[PDB]
RNA sequence: CCCGGCGAGGGGAGUGAAAAAGAACCUGAAACCGUGUACGUACAAGCAGUGGGAGCACGCUUAGGCGUGUGACUGCGUACC
RNA sequence: GUGAAGAGGGAAACAACCCAGACCGCCAGCUAAGGUCCCAAAGUCAUGGUUAAGUGGGAAACGCGGAAGAUGUAACGGGGCUAAACCAUGCACCGAAGCUGCGGCAGCGACGCUUAUGCGUUGUUGGGUAGGGGAGCGUUCUGUAAGCCUGCGAAGGUGUGCUGUGAGGCAUGCUGGAGGUAUCAGAAGUGCGAAUGCUGACAUAAGUAACGAUAAAGCGGGUGAAAAGCCC
RNA sequence: UGAACUCGCUGUGAAGAUGCAGUGUACCCGCGGCAAG
């Protein structure tokens, strides 16, 4: 019992009942989510896709955090050119819970 | 008016000594000898960075090419397969695949070597 | 997510033995490094020996095409005043036929503790016997 | 049970004790005694008489029983350090630095 | 700097820097690469523009409300009970009395309060009049700052 | 002649290790006195393997 | 009061809000030298780090990771004006 | 045409050769030069051929030879390859910070409109030395301010969690003990990493040289805690 | 005395490499010496 679907850009593959983290989405923390786009699953037997998104596959989770990541330090520094340049950045993170999944 | 900058070079020094906490021998100590780890380490994480996309692309690479071969299909007749049959899955979970759930990779190869022939 | 990458204390290694009878010299080691560094397996991680156990046997039996088999210059240095020696590869037989391909799988693999543990891994045998039939080497068809 | 004893200003080095403070570090005071008694330093009485001081602040101040004493926490540290000025050839001058050493012993019986 | 001019050492053979004095504003007992002087801050503002400032001051406080045009608002003994009551009967704490003729009893009365100040008409500073909560006016006041506001 | 750069505290500990001192080990107790001295050395009162050579 | 050498110095007692406010005395940081904890280190070469990274020692709700330290190993990497 | 003023990929390592011009982030795809036996990512790909030379992987007149140099093989990177060497064709894979897919910042000209500002927008750009222009952060003090916080705890010091493209800001665990200061303006001896820059402290060599004419000390007794150096 | 977890050879390189790529070798730490770098 695991899925593998595309949700952001990248694709997950992810069992039942654990947790994913993935791109920010406009979704409230508190929501259920839905992802059609299942391009696979798998059990004790096995089911490909022919055409991607299966048929009937889905995806139910629901939404725990819309976090942002770990501090990232961007510093460019250019040998005997006279530049130093610093930067942050913290990526957004959605956080979900997957508690459904479908045949 | 005098503007003493004790305060602003400690915050300065232990920013810095921060920062490069955790380096061997005077590059943790010394401010002078730990600013240039601390860029260095920088620049080395941003190239890194970058260099995370390939060494993971190239090991997914190596561990499907792996899997193909112990099945007895090259790899470049495997991503061939996949997409004739449109398989879209990518090379992480295709390896990701090949770990876990062997019966998964046996029906992955079965469906490439079936579109090849 | 987050990469999967090989636990070495979760690793199983198999055992084969290989014959080099009417082998050429680097093909075969080609095999036996590939073996080596897990390259076969969906397991493999460049930080981690993946790669299987393989014991050779009849390494005396190794063939090159052309004028190797006597063209063939082996050198090494002892870090001495003019110590530098070399040997054909019939000097190199005559005296142990284990060391030629113990070098063609050491500069076949890459260097570092990490290829030295997969040389470490790889047991030659001048002759056709091995008393490692307590691991089930099972043979390798290649 | 602390019975802390500290020697400050010792014109001892603490390059120089650190040895006899490491050789006793971690045994029971009767070894100990002998071991500084028989041990060929002036650090080796300069540390006698500490350890003789905190045994005494033990039964004194404190507890009594010395036997069952070990020492804990045996360490020294630099002090002040003196500056003077030395001639040498050609007319030069050099700074000898008269090193002084803290020596800090706890013993106790657990 | 008090000093002298000599050398402190060879400036060569030496493995120290070059320095030709004690004075150097990079040495001790001495220094400061930019001595100040003393000079004139005033800044000169405009004879209209000082007028304009004013006016644009008064007419603030008017919308503002800041600004109380009363009677005679004298005192009948200089004594600072007496006014700190005719203030408080008004209710008002930080308060300049312009008034259009100075008055010892008055002005000894405010002296010694810090909230409430006193002034004459033509002794006002835009900055006082802006800090100060509350402006209290005379008739006489008003009509001679009008006329020499023009 | 002279160090091309200052050595690390760690190659100072590394040269340090071997000057650590050693301790005797090796205390003995006098048969009739039963006093700790070390072994051939006579006593500090002044016996040495039972009978007392001193005399003072 | 006690040790120490009718020393220096320190442990007790008392003063005092404070004695790591004790005359070397307000506040007391870094370079430098140590103590204790945990890890790695005696078969592995290099601007000493970095992306990945298992194991080990500490706590958590959950019984899987998550937080810190160490970090074997792996690809890249010949300091600054 | 490139470096200077451009990082990246190939040539093993080499600014000037080749492909390719880094606004920032994502564990996505594609390709250029260059590669696909492996080290080291990818064809032990196919078809028609040459090569017997380690040529490939240094050199001419001449008939593979001509072709010998000095620390160590050292004129393929190596292992090694008789096809894993070279000519022609085709189909595939790898291949960069280059392009594309998603998200985030900003200038420029516009039109549909807000009109001292959002943009349902549109296209583009944002490597950068000297230099030119614009927009901001840190601190002393003055007016704001005899206002406000403040011994149920300021500042400095010492760690942590957030926050912004950033200088830094915010609150807090412990020492501290009475000072600090909102917002907007005014002036700087206003921000240090090098100038064989100066002052004070501490590493280093290192517990090493050395302990200062090679006239020479010892023993019994005395004081003293300690006696070879003090006294008879 | 910029800092070092401070081995040799080949080629490169601001043109004489402990640190660049390849290659071989090397248990960690002291003491008495020579002085090629």
């Amino acid at each position: 019992m695991y899925a593998v679907f595309q949700s952001g850009g990248k694709q997950h593959r992810v069992s039942e009942g654990q947790t994913v983290r993935l791109e920010k989405l406009d979704i409230a923390t508190g929501e259920t989510v839905e992802f059609a786009e299942v391009l696979m699953i798998a059990n004790g037997e096995e089911v490909k896709i022919g055409v991607p998104f299966v048929d009937g596959g889905v995806i139910k989770a629901e939404v725990v955090a819309h976090g942002r990541g770990e501090k990232v330090k961007i510093v460019k520094f250019r040998r005997r050119k006279h530049y130093r340049k610093q930067q942050g950045h913290r990526q957004w993170f959605t956080d979900v819970k997957i508690t459904g999944i479908s045949a | 008016a005098r503007v003493k900058r004790g305060v602003i070079a400690r915050a300065r020094h232990k920013k810095i000594l921060k920062q490069a906490k955790g380096y061997y021998g005077a590059r943790s100590r010394v401010y002078r000898v730990a600013f240039q780890a601390v860029i260095k380490a920088g620049q080395y994480a941003y190239r890194d960075r970058r260099q995370r996309k390939r060494q993971f692309r190239q090991l997914w690479i190596a561990r499907i090419n792996a899997a193909a071969r112990q099945n007895g299909i090259s790899y470049s007749k495997f991503i061939n397969g996949l997409k004739k049959a449109s398989v879209e899955i990518d090379r992480k979970i295709l390896a990701d695949i090949a770990v876990f759930d062997k019966v998964a990779f046996t029906a992955l190869v079965e469906k490439a070597k079936a579109a090849l022939a | 997510m987050k990469t999967f990458t090989a636990k070495p204390e979760t690793v199983k290694r198999d055992w084969y033995v290989v014959d080099a009878t009417g082998k050429t010299l680097g093909r075969l080691a080609t095999e036996l490094a590939r073996r080596l560094r897990g390259k076969h397996k969906a397991e493999y991680t460049p930080h981690v020996d993946t790669g299987d156990y393989i014991i050779v046997l009849n390494a005396d039996k190794v063939a090159v095409t052309g004028n190797k088999r006597t063209d063939k210059v082996y050198y090494h240095h002892t870090g001495h005043i003019g110590g530098i020696k070399q040997a054909t590869f019939e000097e190199m037989i005559a005296r142990r036929p284990e060391r030629v391909i113990e070098i063609a799988v050491k500069g076949m693999l890459p260097k570092g503790p990490l290829g030295r543990a997969m040389f470490r891994k790889l047991k030659v045998y001048a002759g056709n016997e091995h008393n490692h039939a307590a691991q089930q080497p099972q043979v390798l068809d290649i | 049970m602390e019975t802390i004893a500290k020697h400050r200003h010792a014109r001892s080095s603490a390059q120089k004790v650190r040895l006899v403070a490491d050789l006793i570090r971690g045994k029971k005071v009767s070894q100990a005694l002998d071991i500084l008694t028989y041990t060929n330093k002036k650090a080796a009485v300069l540390v006698k008489k500490v350890l003789e001081s905190a045994i005494a602040n033990a039964e004194h101040n404190d507890g009594a029983d010395i036997d069952d004493l070990k020492v804990t926490k045996i360490f020294v540290d630099e002090g002040p350090s003196m500056k003077r000025i030395m001639p040498r050839a050609k007319g030069r001058a050099d700074r000898i630095l008269k090193r002084t050493s803290h020596i800090t012993v706890v013993v106790s019986d657990r | 700097v008090t000093g002298s001019g000599k050398k402190p050492w060879r400036q060569k053979g030496t493995g120290r820097a070059r320095s030709g004095s004690i004075k150097s504003p990079i040495w001790r007992s001495g220094g400061v690469t930019f001595a100040a002087r003393p000079q004139d801050h005033s800044q000169k503002v405009n004879k209209k523009m000082y007028r304009g400032a004013l006016k644009s001051i008064l007419s603030e406080l008017v919308r503002q409300d800041r600004l109380i045009v009363v009677e005679k608002f004298s005192v009948e003994a200089p004594k600072t009970k007496l006014l700190a009551q005719k203030l408080k009967d008004m209710a008002l704490e930080d308060v300049l009395i312009i008034t259009g003729e100075l008055d010892e009893n008055l002005f000894l009365a405010a002296r010694n309060l810090h909230k409430v100040d006193v002034r004459d008409a033509t002794g006002i500073d835009p900055v006082s009049l802006i800090a100060f909560d509350k402006v209290v006016m005379t008739a006489d006041a008003v009509k001679q700052v009008e006329e020499m506001l023009a | 002649a002279v160090q091309q750069n200052k050595p690390t505290r760690s190659k100072r500990g590394m040269r340090r290790s071997h000057d650590a001192l050693t301790a005797v080990t090796s205390l003995s107790v006098d048969k009739t006195s039963g006093e700790k001295h070390l072994r051939h050395h006579i006593t500090a009162d002044g016996y040495y393997r039972g009978r007392k050579v001193i005399a003072k």
